[PDB]
């Protein structure tokens, strides 16, 4: 068979600006054998290009390829926000067809700070016998940020779990979730809840609380 | 400037070769053959390169202008074998006054004739072979990747099969045999891509034949176009017999239906006319009769040329001076021999002869018709189905020399025919 | 226009099979080619196989030789990849493609959405869905994020659309984190306008097709 190797497996490149992926093989693919595809995170690849990376499908203009034999690029003149995904070279010059590794496209943005949130455990999952509670840092750029869990002025550092979004499509920036799960019986013990985020965003880290007692 | 060759093996070239060649030449090289011999023509070398409307390399199927063209070449490409049995080949060399190449080399075999088996007619024709040149194969268009060209339309061929650039019954794949040939059998594959693995194959198909490639004729089957099953798999070879044997130089195959895309290998089966005992073309095609020995009843306008009744040359036909004159009061007449048949065309709506009789002489005063003994009179043969495309019409061997060919029913448009006639030396 | 559209996701137990559904539509046309690719979690596009829906002439890659039948119903234009003797490695998102009819060249001119497959032991439990509202909700910001938590649920994946799908902006639905030994926990997210809180009510469909669980509940 023929291996195809994507070289760029991690870009991060600023809005409008211009990108180039490679893809090659281990043996000479035929101009009209290679076709590229987008793949937008949640969501199946899409078609791009599909020959010899020249011909292009009711896409945009920036996104172009070339190449013959061995090496075959692909290249985006104006990145945008929208243009975040992994993105995959096909041959099917030689049965079975084989895809490239992929090369995920990332942005650069000005960094951005979370909009910080706290969320209290719902009534019914008390009853459950569970309690958790939820903090969003919601829309920023750099990626990295630290979330600390402090319960009545001690940093609990056990049972907290923190999912995070991929970069936003529109802005590209990240949303985060940490949630502290406790038993019933913990939740009773302490009364102030409190969320910590250090973020470039700020000096400043945003301290944002509730209070079991209250509401 | 022009040469006769009538020698076993031989040599052609431009005039000075190896070197580059005068300008303003206009010359003829006729090979000549005897009956049962065959002419082989192979180039050697071939430049003329500057529509060739500059220096050009004329083949012609006879006499030159008077005979059917075989092709026009002005290239760095030499021109493809031909095997002749046409007893005649001719080459006409044309330079004008710029630029001298350095012309062709050529040479010529003329080789004892071997008729096959016994006068069976299901020879292959040359597709898997070779000896059908890949000049020879054309088609519509071909597939964007080009990987699917005509002439990868061989049977049994490794690399793929002929793709047009589109899917529809409107794409050929044509064949040029060069020269007038029976045709009997047609021999079908469909292709397994040798890059997706994907098999392609024509599961129909029509006919459709030519003798100069212009005026085309689809090979019905009764009164409705003939539509041939062809293969159910890329792979295995599907044959179909043609039930009325045809007489044709051009055959395009146009697929009507396919399995996931038109791929075609391809063989066709046949041959020549001359294969048969006595069976020789007496010139009125090549020009070996001349307009002198060609005559009619009538013959509509004023100073006709004798040249118009050729078969399969004259692009028109004779016609006679009335449009519908009554039966038995027209004629063709040739001037030569042992007759065994005529072959009958129409005229290029449409005009062909669809019966007639034949009455031959040695004398020219005193006239026999060809009789059908159930009849007690003049045999009443069988004429064309279409314009364009040849009947041979063969007969018990008369000896004669002069024939005539006399109209007894025709299309609407009325009588219109070209003609050759069959036979051999006493 | 073609489209494809997919069976919904299964846990099937290791050593099991899993058949799955492509329903070709849209422009149809006989002489349909249909291709299985897997995407594994990690990531990658592997070529499980093809199949000519007319003539039954399956391709299949070394790999999967041996473990994947794809077969082709003409009558409904349903096409079937069926995995047998299943692997943990096997717990990928499958997807069916098609190319285009004239193409020789084969590109994967239209996708499904994807069907998951989690092999996994553990079998199903239905998700239990808490509102994260904010308590002392009329704070003084311009906007209010509010939440939806899907909880103790396996296996992957939920859907979590608001309101019947009518908010779509402001809306981040988390990846799910496993917690415990195998239950995995969601969150969703709107950020509405404060102002409106009181006005409107906010509504999260959590759908977990694998255990046929259609939950609303208003945060």
């Amino acid at each position: 068979d023929i291996q195809m190797t994507q070289s760029p497996s991690s870009l991060s490149a600023s809005v409008g600006d211009r990108v180039t992926i490679t893809c090659t093989a281990s043996s000479s693919v035929s101009s009209s054998y290679l076709h590229w595809y987008q793949q937008k995170p949640g969501k199946a690849p899409k078609l791009l290009i599909y020959r010899t990376s020249n011909l292009a499908s009711g896409v945009p203009s920036r996104f172009s390829g070339s190449g013959s034999g061995t090496d075959f690029t692909l290249t985006i003149s104006s990145l945008q926000p929208e243009d975040f995904a992994t993105y995959y070279c096909h041959q099917y010059y030689r049965s079975p067809p084989t895809f490239g590794g992929g090369t995920k496209v990332e942005i650069k943005r000005t960094v951005a700070a979370p909009s910080v949130f706290i969320f209290p455990p719902s009534d019914e999952q008390l009853k459950s016998g569970t309690a958790s509670v939820v903090c969003l840092l919601n829309n920023f750029y750099p990626r990295e940020a630290k979330v600390q869990w402090k319960v009545d002025n001690a940093l609990q550092s056990g049972n907290s779990q923190e999912s995070v979004t991929e970069q936003d499509s529109k802005d590209s920036t990240y949303s985060l979730s940490s949630t502290l799960t406790l038993s019933k019986a913990d939740y009773e013990k302490h009364k102030v809840y409190a969320c910590e985020v250090t973020h470039q965003g700020l000096s400043s880290p945003v301290t944002k609380s509730f209070n079991r007692g209250e509401c | 400037c022009s040469k006769n060759f009538t020698s076993p093996n031989g040599t052609i070239e431009s005039p000075g070769f190896p070197e580059k060649y005068p300008h303003n030449l206009d010359c003829t090289f006729t090979i000549l053959a005897k009956p049962k011999m065959e002419i082989i023509l192979q180039f050697l070398i071939f430049d003329l390169e500057h529509d060739c409307k500059y220096d050009w390399l004329d083949i012609w199927d006879g006499i030159p202008h008077v005979g059917p063209l075989i092709g026009k070449y002005c290239g760095t490409k030499t021109p493809s074998e031909l095997r002749s049995s046409t007893g005649i080949l001719s080459l006409t060399f044309h330079t004008d006054m710029a630029v001298a190449k350095d012309g062709f080399s050529a040479r010529y075999y003329l080789v004892h004739q071997e008729p096959l088996e016994n006068f069976q007619c299901n020879v292959p024709l040359g597709m898997e072979s070779g000896r059908i040149a890949n000049e020879q194969i054309s088609a519509s268009s071909t597939y964007s990747d080009g990987r699917w060209t005509p002439q990868q339309s061989r049977l049994h061929g490794d690399d793929n099969g002929w793709t047009p650039n589109l899917d529809s019954n409107k794409e050929y794949l044509q064949v040029d045999l060069r020269f007038l040939t029976m045709l009997t059998a047609i021999a079908t594959q469909g292709a397994i891509s040798r890059e997706t693995q994907n098999g392609y194959y024509v599961k129909s198909y029509k006919l459709e034949v030519s003798t100069n490639g212009e005026d085309w004729m689809v090979y019905r089957h009764g009164k409705n176009h003939k539509v041939f099953q062809a293969n159910n798999d890329a792979t295995e070879v599907v044959l179909n017999k043609l039930h009325a044997p045809l007489l044709t130089r051009f055959v395009r195959i146009r697929p009507q239906t396919w399995h996931s895309g038109i791929a075609l290998r391809l063989e066709l089966f046949g041959c020549r006319v001359t294969d048969a005992p006595c069976s020789n073309m007496l010139g009125m095609l090549s020009g070996l009769i001349a307009d002198s020995q060609i005559s009619a009843s009538s013959t509509q306008e004023y100073l006709w040329s004798p040249s118009a009744a050729r078969l399969v040359s004259s692009r028109s036909g004779w016609f006679p001076r009335i449009p519908q004159a009554q039966p038995g009061e027209e004629w063709l007449q040739v001037d030569l021999k042992t007759v065994k048949g005529v072959i009958i065309q129409g005229a290029r709506a449409r005009a062909f002869v669809r019966k007639f009789k034949v009455s031959y002489s040695l004398n020219g005063k005193d006239w026999e018709y060809i009789q059908d003994p159930r009849t007690q009179q003049p045999k009443l043969f069988e004429g064309n189905m279409h314009y364009d495309t040849p009947d041979i019409r063969r007969f018990d061997p008369i000896p004669a020399q002069y024939v005539r060919v006399y109209p007894e029913r025709w299309s609407p448009a009325g009588i219109g025919m070209r003609l050759e006639v069959l036979g051999c030396d006493w | 226009e073609v489209q494809l559209v997919q069976s919904g996701a299964e846990v099937k137990k290791p050593g099991a099979t899993v058949k799955i559904s492509c329903k070709v539509s849209g422009f149809n046309i006989k002489d349909y080619y249909i291709h299985w690719v897997q995407q594994a979690p990690g990531k990658g596009l592997e070529w499980m196989g093809r199949i000519d829906v007319e003539d039954d002439e399956t391709k299949y890659a070394p790999k999967f030789q041996g473990r994947v039948t794809i077969t082709a119903d003409t009558s409904t234009d349903t096409a079937y990849m069926e995995l047998s003797s299943l692997r943990s490695e096997d717990t990928a998102v499958y997807y069916c493609a098609t190319p285009i009819y004239g193409s020789r060249e084969a590109w994967f001119a239209y996708w499904g959405q994807g069907t998951l497959v989690t092999v996994s032991s553990a079998s199903t439990k239905g998700p239990s869905v808490f509102p994260l509202a904010p308590c002392s909700r009329s704070t003084s910001e311009s906007t209010a994020a509010l939440g939806c938590l899907v909880k103790d649920y396996f296996p992957e994946p939920v859907t979590v659309s608001w309101n019947s799908g009518a908010l779509t902006s402001g809306v981040h639905t988390f990846p799910a984190v496993l917690q415990s030994s195998g239950l995995y926990s969601l969150s969703s997210v709107v950020t509405v306008p404060s102002s409106s809180l009181g006005t409107k009510t906010y509504t999260c469909n959590v759908d977990h097709k694998p255990s046929n669980t259609k939950v609303d509940k208003r945060v």
